């Protein structure tokens, strides 16, 4: 069972600044790597699969990057709409495992 | 166990995936690791049969290759010449085959791997049609040496002129399918004005029963039908879908450069017979 | 446009089973694989397991093995879940989830909340 571990796992910033989400996995994934965001109370929507292709509809402030096990979720200028749960998940290993979350506040 | 993925329709590929809309189910998804294209060479997709056509024939003139490259040099007349000017076919050969089912298999990679692996299938291309003039204006005028070194020269002008042209992102395009099939069609049709010159240089005759006359039409044929299914995808223009995985445009084309290889260098090997045999040889 | 229409919110006694419904359209409902997401209260996700709909096979996260059982209605494009024996721990929003290839998720449903209560 790979499993990922998120760094930042509560995320604070004002308008503007530029964040980082790092998602480090136990074993390697071969960039099979998905980012999601969650807003309160409803499903999360997917920003960037394949560790760096930015989903239809994302902004492009939304980046992704990183290779093997350690991978990074970057936010150039953050938004007061940015805020919520953000979630790593891997789809190589047998078993699909998410990320331990990140919540994001903006001040 | 791991890596696993099912084939998508059309409509679900990115754009860089979609180079023909007549192929409408059964494309691998963009998976961006190498071992996962790799393993896909033994499974069912769009790139299948280019793979295997491809990676079966690189295997022929490997074979072909070396084992010419090997014959005892008591056998030719300049052994350093006549190695060396047929290295560079099956070196053409080699490279090209190799740089096609490598671009087949990591085509569903990432974006700068299928430019990359694009780019190579395109020059590849360039290497064989130049490493095939090598070893055939060497035999055809193997008295004449003026335009021995001119064909040459001219060839090679040729060819790194389509291969500048290969490295440019909108001529892999789809927009621009017939531009890269006149590309080299048109690499192709430099070869008439050297083959008419062997004609009438040597006797009419002599260009039938020595060597082939029929190798210029074999191979303008495979020529142009290679072009034709290929800048109009026939196969599969009639019925979309019904082709997706086999017998498309694109399988028929990988054949056909494998048989058109395979017939120059039976063409150029009687081609050689005739050169160090009495009749044939040197005449002012 | 594609749409994951999963059934209302479950409110059941310990001990008892339910299935959640997932209905889908505006695509060809054999084409992709649907997944289940469990994400309890507070908690980050968990992913339950997948299935085929076009060969029937699923594959189920040991973790719940002897808790779903996937089903399916290729005559409606829907797909279902069953989980038996709930208990407190179970009490949780589960998704169904889309795959494109591969199993990455661009469509999620609503979401199905199962509260396991004895007040
Ligand atoms: C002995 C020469 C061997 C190579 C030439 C014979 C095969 C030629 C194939 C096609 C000729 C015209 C080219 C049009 C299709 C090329 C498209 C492509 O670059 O893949
Ligand atoms: C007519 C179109 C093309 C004719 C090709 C004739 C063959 C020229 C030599 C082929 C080669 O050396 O690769
Ligand atoms: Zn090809």
């Amino acid at each position: 069972d790979i499993q990922m571990t998120q760094s930042p796992a509560s995320l604070s910033a004002s308008v503007g600044e530029t964040v980082t989400i790092t998602c480090r996995a136990s074993g390697n994934i071969h960039n099979f790597l998905a980012w999601y965001q969650q807003k309160q109370g409803k499903s999360p929507q997917v920003l960037v699969y394949n560790a760096k292709t930015l989903a239809d509809g994302v902004p492009s402030r939304f980046s992704g990057s990183g290779s093997g096990t350690q991978y990074s979720l970057k936010i150039n200028s953050l938004q007061p709409e940015d805020f919520g749960s953000y979630y790593c998940q891997q789809f190589w290993s047998t078993p699909y495992t998410f990320g331990g979350g990140t919540k994001l506040e903006i001040n | 166990s791991e890596g696993r993925w099912r084939v998508i329709p059309y409509d679900v590929l990115p754009d860089w995936l979609k180079d023909n809309d007549y192929l409408l189910h059964g494309h691998r998804p963009p998976m961006p690791s190498f071992r996962a294209c790799f393993k896909s060479i033994f499974r069912i997709h769009t790139e299948t049969g280019n793979i295997w056509t491809h990676l079966l024939g690189f295997v022929l003139f490997l074979f072909l290759g070396i084992l010419t490259m090997l014959r005892p040099n008591m056998y030719f007349m300049a052994p350093l010449q006549e190695k060396v000017v047929f290295g560079m076919f099956f070196l053409g050969a080699v490279l090209c085959l190799s740089f096609s089912w490598l671009f087949h298999t990591v085509y569903c990679h990432s974006e700068k791997v299928s430019r990359t692996f694009s780019k190579l299938a395109y020059s590849g291309i360039a290497l064989l049609i130049m490493g095939s003039f090598v070893p055939w204006l060497y035999y055809s005028f193997y008295c004449s040496p003026q335009p021995r070194l001119i064909y040459l020269s001219i060839v090679c002008v040729l060819g790194i002129s389509a291969i500048i042209v290969a490295q440019w992102d909108r001529f892999a395009t789809p927009k621009h399918r017939q531009t890269r099939a006149g590309v080299f069609l048109g690499l192709g049709l430099s070869g008439v004005v050297p083959t008419m010159h062997f004609t009438i240089a040597e006797g009419f005759v002599k260009a039938t029963t020595v060597g082939q006359m029929g190798w210029f039409f074999l191979m303008a044929v495979m020529y142009i039908t290679g072009a034709g299914l290929y800048a109009a995808r026939i196969p599969e223009r009639f019925f979309p879908g019904k082709f997706d995985i086999w017998f498309q445009s694109h399988q028929i084309f990988h054949v056909l450069v494998v048989a058109a290889a395979f017939v120059h260098f039976y063409g150029v090997s009687n081609l050689q017979e005739f050169r160090y045999g009495l009749e044939g040889g040197c005449t002012d | 446009e594609v749409l994951l229409q999963q059934s209302g919110p479950e409110l059941v006694k310990p001990g008892a089973s339910v299935r959640i419904t997932c209905k889908a359209s505006g695509y060809t409902f054999t084409d992709f694989n649907m997944d289940w997401v469990k994400q309890s209260p507070g908690k980050s996700l968990e992913w339950i397991g997948d299935f085929n709909p076009n060969s029937g096979g699923s594959i189920y996260n040991q973790k719940f093995k002897d808790k779903a059982t996937f089903t399916v209605d290729k005559s409606s494009s829907t797909a279902y879940m069953e989980l038996r024996s709930l208990t407190f721990e179970d009490t949780a929003v589960y998704y169904c989830a889309r795959e494109t290839g591969t199993a990455w998720f661009a469509y999620w449903g609503q979401g199905t909340l199962v509260t396991v209560s004895a007040a």
